This record gives C-alpha cells, structure tokens and sequence, in this order.
RNA sequence: GGUUAAGCGACUAAGCGUACACGGUGGAUGCCCUGGCAGUCAGAGGCGAUGAAGGACGUGCUAAUCUGCGAUAAGCGUCGGUAAGGUGAUAUGAACCGUUAUAACCGGCGAUUUCCGAAUGGGGAAACCCAGUGUGUUUCGACACACUAUCAUUAACUGAAUCCAUAGGUUAAUGAGGCGAACCGGGGGAACUGAAACAUCUAAGUACCCCGAGGAAAAGAAAUCAACCGAGAUUCCCCCAGUAGCGGCGAGCGAACGGGGAGCAGCCCAGAGCCUGAAUCAGUGUGUGUGUUAGUGGAAGCGUCUGGAAAGGCGCGCGAUACAGGGUGACAGCCCCGUACACAAAAAUGCACAUGCUGUGAGCUCGAUGAGUAGGGCGGGACACGUGGUAUCCUGUCUGAAUAUGGGGGGACCAUCCUCCAAGGCUAAAUACUCCUGACUGACCGAUAGUGAACCAGUACCGUGAGGGAAAGGCGAAAAGAACCCCGGCGAGGGGAGUGAAAAAGAACCUGAAACCGUGUACGUACAAGCAGUGGGAGCACGCUUAGGCGUGUGACUGCGUACCUUUUGUAUAAUGGGUCAGCGACUUAUAUUCUGUAGCAAGGUUAACCGAAUAGGGGAGCCGAAGGGAAACCGAGUCUUAACUGGGCGUUAAGUUGCAGGGUAUAGACCCGAAACCCGGUGAUCUAGCCAUGGGCAGGUUGAAGGUUGGGUAACACUAACUGGAGGACCGAACCGACUAAUGUUGAAAAAUUAGCGGAUGACUUGUGGCUGGGGGUGAAAGGCCAAUCAAACCGGGAGAUAGCU
RNA sequence: GUAACGGGGCUAAACCAUGCACCGAAGCUGCGGCAGCGACGCUUAUGCGUUGUUGGGUAGGGGAGCGUUCUGUAAGCCUGCGAAGGUGUGCUGUGAGGCAUGCUGGAGGUAUCAGAAGUGCGAAUGCUGACAUAAGUAACGAUAAAGCGGGUGAAAAGCCCGCUCGCCGGAAGACCAAGGGUUCCUGUCCAACGUUAAUCGGGGCAGGGUGAGUCGACCCCUAAGGCGAGGCCGAAAGGCGUAGUCGAUGGGAAACAGGUUAAUAUUCCUGUACUUGGUGUUACUGCGAAGGGGGGACGGAGAAGGCUAUGUUGGCCGGGCGACGGUUGUCCCGGUUUAAGCGUGUAGGCUGGUUUUCCAGGCAAAUCCGGAAAAUCAAGGCUGAGGCGUGAUGACGAGGCACUACGGUGCUGAAGCAACAAAUGCCCUGCUUCCAGGAAAAGCCUCUAAGCAUCAGGUAACAUCAAAUCGUACCCCAAACCGACACAGGUGGUCAGGUAGAGAAUACCAAGGCGCUUGAGAGAACUCGGGUGAAGGAACUAGGCAAAAUGGUGCCGUAACUUCGGGAGAAGGCACGCUGAUAUGUAGGUGAGGUCCCUCGCGGAUGGAGCUGAAAUCAGUCGAAGAUACCAGCUGGCUGCAACUGUUUAUUAAAAACACAGCACUGUGCAAACACGAAAGUGGACGUAUACGGUGUGACGCCUGCCCGGUGCCGGAAGGUUAAUU
RNA sequence: AAUUCCUUGUCGGGUAAGUUCCGACCUGCACGAAUGGCGUAAUGAUGGCCAGGCUGUCUCCACCCGAGACUCAGUGAAAUUGAACUCGCUGUGAAGAUGCAGUGUACCCGCGGCAAGACGGAAAGACCCCGUGAACCUUUACUAUAGCUUGACACUGAACAU
RNA sequence: GUUUAGAACGUCGUGAGACAGUUCGGUCCCUAUCUGCCGUGGGCGCUGGAGAACUGAGGGGGGCUGCUCCUAGUACGAGAGGACCGGAGUGGACGCAUCACUGGUGUUCGGGUUGUCAUGCCAAUGGCACUGCCCGGUAGCUAAAUGCGGAAGAGAUAAGU
C-alpha cells in the first residue's frame, strides 16, 4: 500500500536543497541553526 | 501507537 | 532352630528444598584521569570582494579514516629559535634524511592557496552547467591569462517625449554586500500564569521577530534640582525605601529629594573682524621605553632493609628567593621535566612618551541666541503614577506663540519668589558582556556523575523536513600481546609450554558485588493441605570438649501465625503499586522578616557601598533601640477623645543591638514527577484534498440516436418503409479503479491485508511527471473530512521547570 | 455440600438453683535490666542504698544520635609485613552501628575535634543497565512439489552436476524509466548476518567490471510555475511585478546489422551508413534584423481501406525408419534468417495551377504574407504507408569433421521459398463526424529595413577538421525501490508465442523463469481451506448470512407499466458431440498462370489454378449426460426512499447522506458585486445582465394555498431622540 | 406514515399461526406545500415483505481431501509476574476467600485437552460525578474588535441659483 | 436490540443541539502459569524379587413414558357411558453397542468424457485443468440402518392405613 514516502531526487534538491535553503533567510537561519551546532552535513544536497 | 473500544455499558 | 501369626519397621529421590563449597553470567563497588564544571587575573572582542565563516573534492611510500595542507597540496621561500636525531595519527613496516649545522621541530615574514559558499561573467538540483570581451600564444586542432554581479556615492560622455532642459543611457573611480557567542541602541511585541474565576491590572515591554553599532554601547555639559540656604554634565554602586505614592486602592507595581561611594571633562555651530597657525586634535614617518609573537640557564644523596621494581623502612648528608607541580617499576626538595630567580628577538606587532612632517585651528573684540517650535484641542504612549484634581516627557490628528524689554520650570491652578535658557551638535573615564587567548583557582564531578559527547559525538541513528539524538573510559612497570606441542574443520574453542611480580593480569584483559544460572557435599522430602515463618523439637551430619556437654548445618513432628506500600470509617482483601538486582531518584538555594538558641557589646549596637596588601584597617552614609499619644497640625511621660472629663483609649517601672545556628513567613520553579491546553517563531501538499501545465491508459462483445439515401404516401410536406449511419456521464465484461458482503487473520504474512464473491469500467474516467494553495490557515461533489501512520485547529523549537485546591 | 452446638459427641457433657476448686492475658505479682520526670538526703554543670512515678501510639510537636562524601586537624598518623574494595567469621552497643579477623585484591587510607552537604531509598504503571518468568511452549512468512544419482566438503534434505516431477507463461518472462548504489563478475572464508544446517548467498574479505559524433543527459526551445533590473506597495522584515531570466512531464541534427567478455555494449570489434558545425579551395553571386510572414501546430469519437509485425501451411534442405502392435509414409523431427541506409514513389491523402498588374494592410520597409483585378493551362504540386531493387558473391545458418580444460577453439556449412491468416502496430499529425471547439516557443522556410553592397556575406561542388562533457555495471511489480524484515502489500512505461476462445478472459503449453530458506514422521480432538451426501427443503437465523443453484451461442417467445427510449437477456422454450452427404475440402474470401490493352508502370481488364473457409440441411454413430472441463446472469411479485451516472467518513458507516441537471429568489452596470491581500495588486474575466456571485429547492409530471404581528431585508423622512464639532 | 405516544389502533389481504409487509380507515399524541407537497418509468453492492428454484442454513450431522494442532531434530519469542509449600465445602471477613475458622478430601511428577474461577490479560474509565480543568461550536450571554456605515476636520479652491 | 462517531423524520430550542420518540448503516482481542475438569503417562511406595488371577473399601452410570389388547362392555350407572386391580402387545423419547442388512462416504478401485500437453507419429496411455468434470464402488468409518437397555425382586421407610 502506497505509502508517505516516494523517492524523487529532483523533487528532493528543490524542496531542501541548499540553494532553496538560502535563497530566503529562514533557510539561510537553518543553516545558521546547524552550523552552530556543528552538524557534519549541513544540507540534503549530496 | 494503538486504540480503544467501549463494549462496556454506557 | 525351623514354620506360621500379629505388631512395628529404617534404608528409595524421578526430582525438589535448605546450608556450604566451587563456577558461569553480569559489570555494581573501590581506585584512576590527556575530559568536563565554576571562577580569578590578564589579553582579545571580530572575519570578509586582497573572496570570509563553513564546507566539497583532492593531496603521503598510503587501503581507509583522522590531523594538516591545496595541483607548489601532512607542504615551498625567507628570517630567527633550536637541534642529534627525524619523515602527523590509527600504525607497524618500507624506502630514506640528518648528526655542529640548509635533518626535523618552533616562531616572524612571504609564496602557493582547487571547487562551493556574500559568490560577484550567465545559469543552477551548493561543490555543477554555459559563456562574452581583451591580451598573449600556433603544431591552425586550438591554448594561456585578464576582465565582465548588484547597489550607493562621485565625475565624465551621450541623451527622450520637448526648443533648451530633464528623465534616461554608457563608462571610470571609490564604498557596501556575508559570517559571528553574549553585552548595547532602536522598530515591532505575546500568551500561559497570578488575581485561588475573570475583563482593568499582573505576567511584561518579558519571550520572540526585525534594524543598527561598538569593544563597549547608550547617556552626557541644565529651558536641571533645590527652597529663600544652596547644589552644578552623564554613567555606575550603597542608602534613602518597600518610604511617598500607583492600584477591580484587589492582586500587585514602586520612586524621587537627599546622603555615602566609583569615576569625573568639558566643548562646537547658529558670525564677522582684529590678530594669526598660536593651543589642541588627527594623520603619518623617528626614536625611546614597555610588552606580544620562538627561546636560555636554573641548586642539592648516598648506603642499607623489604620488595618484581624503592621514590617506602633504617642510617648518615646536602640545596632552598627552588619543600609550585608533573613524571620516573610502591609515597622523590637533591632521578627526570620543571619551579624560584636570572636572561633572550633577525622579523612582525601592541602600548606609552618624546620628536619631525601633513592637515587642524588658539586668543581678543563686537554681534547673534535654534518657530510650524513651545503651547493648545483630539487620540494614545512614556514617567512608580492605570485620567485621576495630574504636573512633566513622546505625538497620530487639528491649531499655533513670545522670542532676553523674552521665555521654561518649581506635580492642578493663580500671584509672588527662586532657578534655568528648549526648539543645532560633539564628548574619555567610572558601566555591561565573553565566541575566543594565556595563566591560575575550587570543602566542584569522577564514567547512570561532569558538556549530549573523557572514546573519530552533534557521530551512529530517527524524521520529507525543520529538528531530535545515543550507547561506548581502565591488561601490565615494560607487549615482554603467549615461540613451540596437543585436540579441532589448514576453524572456533580449549590443554600444555613460555612471558610476567602476578595470566587468580591473555587482549570478551584493574578491582569483579547482587539478582540470575550451574556442579559437589550434608540434611530434609513421594498419605501430604494454606503469606511458607515463629515458639517448641526428635533424628542425622559436622566442629570442639572429655564422657559437663557445648557449637554448626539440616530439620521429621508440633503450638501460634491470612505479604508490603498507598489510600481509607475500614483492606488477607477479589482496592493501587511493584518480575528481580544494581545504579540514579524528591524539602534545596538566594534575599528579607519574625521567633528560639548561642556569642559579643550594651542605652546603646552595628556598619553598607567603597577605600585598603586587602578575611586587617578605614568608611557610621545609614539602620535598629532608648517616648508616646493623635487622622493631622501638634503636645509629650503623657496624650487623645470632649465645652470639660472624677472619665475612658493608647502609653509611662520592664535592654537592646550585631553575629552564628535553627524554627516559621515572603519572593523566586521553591519537596519531586505528570496534564489536556494557550502564545511566539519556524518546518511540511515526495501522503492525502483541490487546482494548474504537459504526457499516457481503457481487451473483447452488444444495443443502433440524430442525420443521410432509396421507396411508399402528400400539392409540397408531414407521415411511412427499407438501407445506410454510429449517438450515449448506454449495456455485458478484462486491464485499470473502486471497496458492498462473508470467512480468515487481530503477539497479523500485513500498525487495514489476503481468499471467494461485489461496483465502475469513453468518462463528473484513470494515470505519469512537474507546479500551486500552510495551521485559526489550507483544502473539502461537505464526513468536522483531509492537510507526511498525528487533525473540533498539523509538526518542530521557544515562552517553559505554563498551571494542576487533583493523583 | 451435612451447613442454624466451630466439630466430635452428649439425655446431661443441656437448663435451673447453691457451692468449692481449677484453667485463663503482654492485666497484676515476683526477680533482673533500660530510660523520662517530679521533691528530697548529702552533694549538686558531675553524681550518689536516692525515692516516688512514668515509658501503646498515626498526623504532629519537642529532644538526642548513627553513618556517608568533602575541608581543617594532617608535609601528622595507617600502609607492598598488604590501604580502600569485595567475601566469610567472631565480638560488642538500646538502636542507626562499631571492633577485629580469615580469604580476595594490589594502592592508597585516615585518628581526634570541628566545618560543609548532590548525607542515608523498596515502592513513585520511577529512570538506566543486567537478568528471570511464560519456555524449549508459539512461531520458522502463502498447500506451486518435489525425487534420485553423482560431485565438492570435516560434515549435504537446502550447494554444484545429471535425470525426472511440479509451477508461472499479458508472467511468477524479457527490456526500461523512477529509485537504489556495486547489491554486478571472479577468488576466498563461515564468527556474525540467512527465522534450520550450510561447502552456498544480495553475508565477510580481496581483485575485476560500466568504453557513445548517432542512446540519454547536458545543449537549443518554451508550458504551468519560479526568480525578478528598474518599478509599485508595505512599521522593519518584506509583498507583487515589468523588461528579463529560469523551469519538461512537451518541441528541436544524425546508426544499423553481425560478432565478442566471467561480468559492458546502437558505446568495443566487423560490415555498411548518416548528421551538424569549423576550415580551405573552386564556381556562381544580394547579403542583412531584438522585424514581418510561413511553418512548427496539436480535440473527441467513429468508420473502414491499404499494409507490416507476427503466425500457420506447403515447398525446399538436413536428419529419422522407431525400447511395445503399426510406421519408406499424403510419414516423424528440425531449419527455411538477413537491418539501417540508398534507389523507386506505390495504395492513398491534400490542394486547381502558372504569369502580369494594382494596394490607406502585416508597428517602418518588403519581391514575402494578405488583398484587388486580368490572362492563360486542363492539369500541376505537396504528403505518404508498404512493396520492390540495392545494401547482401556478404552475414547468419541445421549440421559436419579435427583439437581440447564437461567449456571451448578452428574449419566447413545445405535450403534460406510460396500461399494463407493477421494486429491494439503503420499509412493515420489521415478520413468522416461531433461540441465541450481542442499549447507555446525555438530550430526550420521566406521577406525586406539599418548596415555592407570591390568586400563581407550567400549559393553550389570538393577536401578537411570537430562532435566535448556526464550517465552507461546490477536490481527495477522486487530479497537490491516504498513498507522497521530476504515483509502473502504498493510501484510508471515497453514487449505480447502455440491450441481452444469474441478476447490481453480462461485452461493447457512454447521461449524463458521458477518450486516460494526449517524439515522428518504421525494420520487424535478441535480449528482452517475444500469434496460428497440418504430423506426433508429455510423447519435455521435479526435476516436465505453463507453455500447451493443459474450461467454460452442460435432460434422461438416475452407482461404490467412507461417519460414510448424502455421494462427485456422480461419470463419460457427449442437446437448443440462425432462421422458422412449435399459439397471427396460448400457458400464466401484470397487469387497465380494464361489472354487482351496501355499515352507503358509498384499499370488496367479478363481469367480462374492454388490456398483459406464458415453456416445450414440430411443421414449415420457413441455416452447417463455433446453450451460435457475451465469459463459463465438466479428469477418473479408488493412496497419505502432517492430521479438517474456520480461523490463521501484513507483505517468499523457508500446510504434515504452530498453532488446533480432543473427551478426560484437575491446581489452585481464592469475601477462590477464579491474574494485573496495592512497595501500595491490578483482572482472574478481578458467575461459585460442571454453575465457573474450568493442562497434555497433538487430530473420529469401535476402543483406550491393563508399570515408582514415577531425577527430580518427594502423603501420613505415630516416629527421625536441622538456623536464628534462649536 | 423513515412522522401514531396510547398501540401489536381497526378492517381487509397474505400464513396452519403475521407485533413485519400490502390495502384502507382518520382518532394527523406531534403531515403538509420550494427548510417543497403528491405522483412517477428507469436506475439502486437502497430498506421492508412474499413466491419459485436451489441447497448441510437446519432436522442432524457423517465421511473424505489438504493446512495446522500431536511426535522427532534444529532455531527459538511474547504479553504477564509482591512472594508461594497455589484443594472442596460451609461460615466469616473493605460485605462474592487457594491463603481466616471449622470440616472434608488429597501418594510424587508429566502429557494431550476444555475454559468455570483466579473479581483472568490489555489500556492511571470514554458512562456518572467533581475541578471556581481544557478545548472547539452556538446565540437577542458579557466585553471588545476587523469590516461596513454616519458626520466634523484635513487633503480641498472660485463664481451662480434657490 | 441497547450503546459512539454518518444520516433522516416528528418534536423542543433563535441557534449550536436535544428527546426511555422513531428510521437506515455501523472493528466482539488473548498461543492456558495456577485452581478446576476430562483423558493419558512417569516416579516411588505397599518390607526378597517377579508373573498373573481376584476380593470390593469407595465412586460413577442407569432409574421416563404413551397407545392398543385381555380382564370387561364386567364393576358403577336409569341411561348416556365406563373402570380399579392384574396381565399381554406395540410405539415415542433417551442410552449403549454394532455394520449382517438398508444407506452415506470411500480425492488409495474400475469406467465414461471435455480442453490441452507429452510419450517421434498412428493407436494406446500419462500430466494438468476443484479428484478437470462425471458414473459406480471394497474394506473401514458411519445413521437415517438394527440389536439391546430402563425392570422385576428385596431391606428400611414418607404421607397414609
Ligand atoms: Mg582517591
Ligand atoms: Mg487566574
Ligand atoms: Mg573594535
Ligand atoms: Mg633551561
Ligand atoms: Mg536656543
Ligand atoms: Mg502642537
Ligand atoms: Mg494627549
Ligand atoms: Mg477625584
Ligand atoms: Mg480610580
Ligand atoms: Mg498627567
Ligand atoms: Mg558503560
Ligand atoms: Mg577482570
Ligand atoms: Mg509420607
Ligand atoms: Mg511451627
Ligand atoms: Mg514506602
Ligand atoms: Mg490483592
Ligand atoms: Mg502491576
Ligand atoms: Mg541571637
Ligand atoms: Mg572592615
Ligand atoms: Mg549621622
Ligand atoms: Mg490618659
Ligand atoms: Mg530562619
Ligand atoms: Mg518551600
Ligand atoms: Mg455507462
Ligand atoms: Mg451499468
Ligand atoms: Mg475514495
Ligand atoms: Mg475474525
Ligand atoms: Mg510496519
Ligand atoms: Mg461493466
Ligand atoms: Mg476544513
Ligand atoms: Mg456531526
Ligand atoms: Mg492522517
Ligand atoms: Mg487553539
Ligand atoms: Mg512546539
Ligand atoms: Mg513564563
Ligand atoms: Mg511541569
Ligand atoms: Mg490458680
Ligand atoms: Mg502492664
Ligand atoms: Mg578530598
Ligand atoms: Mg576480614
Ligand atoms: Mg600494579
Ligand atoms: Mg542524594
Ligand atoms: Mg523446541
Ligand atoms: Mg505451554
Ligand atoms: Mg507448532
Ligand atoms: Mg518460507
Ligand atoms: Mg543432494
Ligand atoms: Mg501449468
Ligand atoms: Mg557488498
Ligand atoms: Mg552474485
Ligand atoms: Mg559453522
Ligand atoms: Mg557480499
Ligand atoms: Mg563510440
Ligand atoms: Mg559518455
Ligand atoms: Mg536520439
Ligand atoms: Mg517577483
Ligand atoms: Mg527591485
Ligand atoms: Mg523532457
Ligand atoms: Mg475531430
Ligand atoms: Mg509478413
Ligand atoms: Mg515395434
Ligand atoms: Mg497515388
Ligand atoms: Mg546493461
Ligand atoms: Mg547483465
Ligand atoms: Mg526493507
Ligand atoms: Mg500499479
Ligand atoms: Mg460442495
Ligand atoms: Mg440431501
Ligand atoms: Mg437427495
Ligand atoms: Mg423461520
Ligand atoms: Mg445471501
Ligand atoms: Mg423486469
Ligand atoms: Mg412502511
Ligand atoms: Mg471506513
Ligand atoms: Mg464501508
Ligand atoms: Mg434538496
Ligand atoms: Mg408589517
Ligand atoms: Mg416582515
Ligand atoms: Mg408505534
Ligand atoms: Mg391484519
Ligand atoms: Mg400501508
Ligand atoms: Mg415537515
Ligand atoms: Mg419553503
Ligand atoms: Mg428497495
Ligand atoms: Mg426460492
Ligand atoms: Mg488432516
Ligand atoms: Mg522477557
Ligand atoms: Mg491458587
Ligand atoms: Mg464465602
Ligand atoms: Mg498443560
Ligand atoms: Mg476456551
Ligand atoms: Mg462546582
Ligand atoms: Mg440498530
Ligand atoms: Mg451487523
Ligand atoms: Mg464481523
Ligand atoms: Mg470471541
Ligand atoms: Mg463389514
Ligand atoms: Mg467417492
Ligand atoms: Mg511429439
Ligand atoms: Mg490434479
Ligand atoms: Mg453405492
Ligand atoms: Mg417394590
Ligand atoms: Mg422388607
Ligand atoms: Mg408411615
């Protein structure tokens, strides 16, 4: 049964990727968030 | 996660 | 003696119980710290288009990762320090480099510095895609550099409607972009909560959002206070004082004057001269002084004993401006590193003084004296002050002066008197904070503690995402990490051997507990009923004693005896809690107040901030007490009440105050754990709902509309017949889609399915790939449905330890 | 279950009335011990033959202690002659405890008196870790199915090989996209992982493997939409949006066949092609846009016709003469394959064509497009399957002989045709028809402006360069993706064999791929999935739930009612096999040869061979049964509700609910009302009352009566009342 | 009557027997005309009722085929659990006893079964009540407010007519 | 049925909603540890060991009844009618056993037949299609099939004589 989850690579870089995080600046304060807390991968982009 | 059923009298 | 009879009769343990012994599992306890926590004293408070923060990918003798570094890639140059050893780590090895100064290492200054990222040539799903121009290269295929973002400011050139112009346009110069902890200013600005509800109020101008700046910021040089005496910018601290006041006068909020301190600094414009470059400030060079960024030297012990090892024991010394610490085979002043002291800079840089240039104007005289402003009306806000009798401040709105012969303020207002001169600006110090650097400290933690993280931790992992977020330390002095032999599958695992003080330290490695699970021994147990024990008690086993019998284990048999906690009038209760063990886990802290105890001083007691070599001392600013009465003025051992009290009320003989401890109270989360929720800022339409764009799918078999043709009929039609036609949210029925019934399954095969049937199946169909709508909002052929397994208000973070008269 | 003496039992062992005994409590008394308190004797902060008396206890109040960690004491003391810790034992105090010791361990510990607390745990469905219980019980994941021999190995039900059996075959096969990321191949290993074992594996380890001018992506082009110079708006942040710039799920240049690796292939190799640019040469020369025009370029449904894919048969080639009756035969088996490209332009589709002339149009111009006229031609042009030729004397090819590691390798290699059937593929982006009226842009073609017209540039022919970069393994309806799993679930596209059948249903098979990762026995109850059933036939039950039954084609026949379409497949009935005949294989379809005709071809007309092939009738024949299996409507009658198809509570409700066409009311004059937005703006709508929004009703038929007091709404405005303001 | 309380109204039809169904009655507790009324072909996994067919639905179950259950080998859970040396009866008792009293019965221990009890397991009860709990929703509850609307002033000036 | 969320009617309410008014639709989980119960074993005991056959303390099962006939058309009764007691026969329900008979089943026997596949082909067979669909059917199991049972008789009694 279909679930919430269908993978899509495109859909996936244009919703959380980090050219759309820091087009706007509360993306751009997610990365601040997550580089103040030192996360190792800042983004989804691979 | 789960749930209840009220067979029980009202 | 044999044969019968009757009575009694231990010895059995499949297993189990108790005790003990020996193990296994497990990692508690103890010991340890290259990790944290809280501070002290300093420094440093920014980085970035000269491309940051943060990354991606590379880079070694290198397979991975870490740490460095950037195609010059664990590095290159130079200048110093230093050097006999050295090529970062896991992590050996290999191949080498050095050894008296070009090994290596440290510091200063440079060079290089891929890609992404403000990212800036354009684009983009970050680490990728695509260029243009110009210079220079040529092997005529190409190649190498450089430039090309935007905005602000300035200057040129051109350049509309439209004649000049202006807008606009093209260049060129500068500047800004982003990141970062807290502190700061400003623009916005909650709710939970408290008021035992709840509107004013409180929470709170807090949380949060936004803008800007600095190492501090802000404020700041009286249109200020005072009160007829005076003070003399701002900021900060202690008082004043929980006072005056504010307040559904409830909850609560809460000054100022004045005083004691820290630190002090004043100026410029609203204009012209006479003087003149005066003082002063800012740039810069030029030295000195003092730092900073590598470093140098740095005292003094032997013998003997135990022991694997001596730093320990026992002897006898020595140094100390060094007995701070660390390491060394157990506890080291004299073993090592250091420490106390004494020194050091090629280069860069801070700070301070001096000095030289470049600006900068000092002084004197005469003027001038901040107008849509003050004020007022209206609506709000800020002042402790909630409109109140409400001064003062800010203004959205509507008005609107005087102007030194004049205005402002002195808490309604007027007069008088004091005081000051708004409507232009600048200003160090005392103050706040710590992402970061160095040193040091702790009646701070010691691996369930301390940062989430002592370990390759913001990792593994979870979530679409925001975001959430772990577990995991210890062999030994030295790996000497167990050659060799044996069993085994050329295993695992184990037995020897060997190493070591010890393997009862073997890497599943310090110490190794308990629950729990085993092996052995002693005793009990297969006619025996229940909180399983207790009182009595034989027998057996065992240890002492000498026969006095005690001690230990077990325990036949027997009297008595229905767990614990919580909550209750009351529980064996068939009321709640708990599978067990170990670890952790709840009345604290700050301030104020009252009372008690205790200590000191005493009609006095005591300081706070602050000063201070500083737990001393100074500072008595203040605070409490020795006098009360009254609403108050006032009076006073009395006073009030009243016209007045013989009165009556309250007082007058009675020691307090400051510490320390303790009992209460108060404000803070306030003994701990737990809401459903409210508010703020974000993340989600990869699910689902609707919509948008662009594609796809719907086997086969029926029914046979309109229309058309040809006849028959009519004047022509109409009508009628036949034949063509292929209409439909048409029919039957696969794919596809739906999900009506039943069975199964419900610790699922599956957190909604399977099996047999069922409905639709050319359409209001179905489906792929993109897109759009976001939380009091969406979307909804409408069920309060759906909006990432969550929906009568999603998820995440924050307010937040909301609140919880309840358990 | 006696159950109304606690029981036994009792005729006193009951009751009544007198006694004297005895039993009976932690009460009382003795004999010790501890503590509190009161007034004393001496002495008294201490204490004494003290003495008297008291000492159940929750909430709670008061008082006194133990122990733990840390600081001072302590540079002391304890300690390698064994510290802490752990584990035993003994002693001791009223208690929390203390002391000492044996063993373990191997380095710390700490008196005393004070000081400070993260100072004492059994509970909080407490928290973390460890370990029990149920329990060797349930389960080991679709009932598609396995068996044997051999091999490897320490070991084989599970691996390898072989022979059978069974399952799928519109999938359970093959190829992709999306998604994953090495799972691919080889070697090696069995700890863990695999629900068992495992020699095996999608496990561990080590190597190898992804080759592109033509396939994609990138690139050019745009859709929805996003971003957005300036700009507009907004406390700030920001919002919207122009020029622009992105954004495929769409539009744009070109490659096919064969061979080859353990793993790659339209990528490598062989053979044969093609495309777009760059450069050069040569010839002929009007070029040219950020411009115009054309083109690109588009619906649904339906109908055929022409084809191919493909299949069948025959022929041909090769092989077979049959384990058991027959099988030299009209027998059996197998093969009979060949692309892109190039040439031809066919069936067919579309359009009249060719000149000259004019013109306020296509933002200017235009030779192009669109217009106006005139002339002349009976044609011309465009598009397009397929076939045929070439590609191809090649490749491939059954099979063959030699070698060799079961592989293989090398060589050779016959036929390689026809007829018929036939798509959902192609012609077809067509044709016909309908209303709901069916992208864009660029590439491409053409036209001229400005700016060049010696040049440049354009056209044409050769030669030549260049075609980068990235993806390419493998899974891809699943053990590799989404579901925590090697999960009876979900997941888009492409391919579509034989027999029967209308069919992609279904059954049996081919190609191909599998037997679903625990088995072996036993053959109880009971449960699940099924089979059959005497007699009765809904008596069951809320209810014919379920099951059983019906089921096809042809024909006959078919009611009430009706909106005339229906109802209707109404109901109900009849015929179905096989063989022969009609007619040895018919009607029909297809159609060669031959014979005429051609302004000549992929031609036309005849012609009928040969293939294919129903349907009907008659006759015969077998069985209980011929729509024989699978497959495949139960029917009728009355009635409520809703007209109907549809939609809905993902995950207990599919309905009478919602929607619905229709109807009515009402608002709305377009800078519309309204809605989203502090605003700008957007939707409404690039619509204009024959429109739009809102509301109620809910096809159709017949109809929709009375009330304006109340509450709303609309209209009026004289009077009463009434704000800011003055 | 999807509406009728009394009520299974009354009558008729259907059955052997009909509180349902169908037809009427009107006494409409408490129908009623676009919150539409009445009818209506067709349609319906629509509701009720009846008939035929059909049958293990049933009288009344029997047998058979498979998959489990059972035995062996391998692997190996879970919910739960204060501790148990965990019998019946009657009585008592936080008032329904394995555990108390009395009394009866019972050798020790598995395996396959059935579920009467352990007030069995699951989940700090959804009903009821309470708290000066929460949330949504309604309205002529309160107090506000967006919006709409009125006027004054400002943006906003100059002639004429009543 | 009642008793959730959907929907509707009547009714109440301005309304959300409400109604022991009504209508339609609407998830019933648990692998048995203990007690209990039904079966079936292991262990040990019962005094040498072992193999048998018993006694019966005790416990359980079983215990129903109709209708005809004879007595007798007698007693009784005017008649209509019509027995007690006692003795036969035949049923119902229930129970047990059994499968000879009557039947069911008999996916392990035989045959028929459809579609398709294979055995080279024909013929003859086999596989698959619910055992393909069917027709029969041995043994066994089984009821609807057929045997049997309930007692009589004693002992002590209840109410009553
Ligand atoms: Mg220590
Ligand atoms: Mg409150
Ligand atoms: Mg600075
Ligand atoms: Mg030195
Ligand atoms: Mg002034
Ligand atoms: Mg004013
Ligand atoms: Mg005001
Ligand atoms: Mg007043
Ligand atoms: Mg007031
Ligand atoms: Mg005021
Ligand atoms: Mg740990
Ligand atoms: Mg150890
Ligand atoms: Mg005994
Ligand atoms: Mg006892
Ligand atoms: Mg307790
Ligand atoms: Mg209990
Ligand atoms: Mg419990
Ligand atoms: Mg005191
Ligand atoms: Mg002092
Ligand atoms: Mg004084
Ligand atoms: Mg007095
Ligand atoms: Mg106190
Ligand atoms: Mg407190
Ligand atoms: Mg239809
Ligand atoms: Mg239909
Ligand atoms: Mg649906
Ligand atoms: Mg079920
Ligand atoms: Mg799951
Ligand atoms: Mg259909
Ligand atoms: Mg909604
Ligand atoms: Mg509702
Ligand atoms: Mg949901
Ligand atoms: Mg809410
Ligand atoms: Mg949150
Ligand atoms: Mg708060
Ligand atoms: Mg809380
Ligand atoms: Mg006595
Ligand atoms: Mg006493
Ligand atoms: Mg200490
Ligand atoms: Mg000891
Ligand atoms: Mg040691
Ligand atoms: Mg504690
Ligand atoms: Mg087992
Ligand atoms: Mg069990
Ligand atoms: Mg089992
Ligand atoms: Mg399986
Ligand atoms: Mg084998
Ligand atoms: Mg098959
Ligand atoms: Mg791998
Ligand atoms: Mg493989
Ligand atoms: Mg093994
Ligand atoms: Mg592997
Ligand atoms: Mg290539
Ligand atoms: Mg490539
Ligand atoms: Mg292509
Ligand atoms: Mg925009
Ligand atoms: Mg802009
Ligand atoms: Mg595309
Ligand atoms: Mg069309
Ligand atoms: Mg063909
Ligand atoms: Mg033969
Ligand atoms: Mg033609
Ligand atoms: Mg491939
Ligand atoms: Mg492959
Ligand atoms: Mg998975
Ligand atoms: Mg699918
Ligand atoms: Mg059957
Ligand atoms: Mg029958
Ligand atoms: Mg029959
Ligand atoms: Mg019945
Ligand atoms: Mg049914
Ligand atoms: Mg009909
Ligand atoms: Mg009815
Ligand atoms: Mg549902
Ligand atoms: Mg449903
Ligand atoms: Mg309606
Ligand atoms: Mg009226
Ligand atoms: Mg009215
Ligand atoms: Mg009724
Ligand atoms: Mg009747
Ligand atoms: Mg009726
Ligand atoms: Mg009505
Ligand atoms: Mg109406
Ligand atoms: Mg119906
Ligand atoms: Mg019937
Ligand atoms: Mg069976
Ligand atoms: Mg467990
Ligand atoms: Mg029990
Ligand atoms: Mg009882
Ligand atoms: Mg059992
Ligand atoms: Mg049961
Ligand atoms: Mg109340
Ligand atoms: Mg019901
Ligand atoms: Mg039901
Ligand atoms: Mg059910
Ligand atoms: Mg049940
Ligand atoms: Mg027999
Ligand atoms: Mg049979
Ligand atoms: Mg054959
Ligand atoms: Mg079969
Ligand atoms: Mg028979
Ligand atoms: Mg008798
Ligand atoms: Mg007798
Ligand atoms: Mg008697």
């Amino acid at each position: 049964m279909k679930r919430t989850f269908q993978p899509s690579v495109l859909k996936r870089n244009r919703s959380h990727g980090f050219r759309a995080r820091m087009a706007t600046k509360n993306g751009r304060q997610v990365l601040a968030r997550r580089r103040a807390k030192g996360r190792a991968r800042l983004t989804v982009s691979k | 996660a789960a749930a209840v059923r009220n067979a029980r009298w009202a």
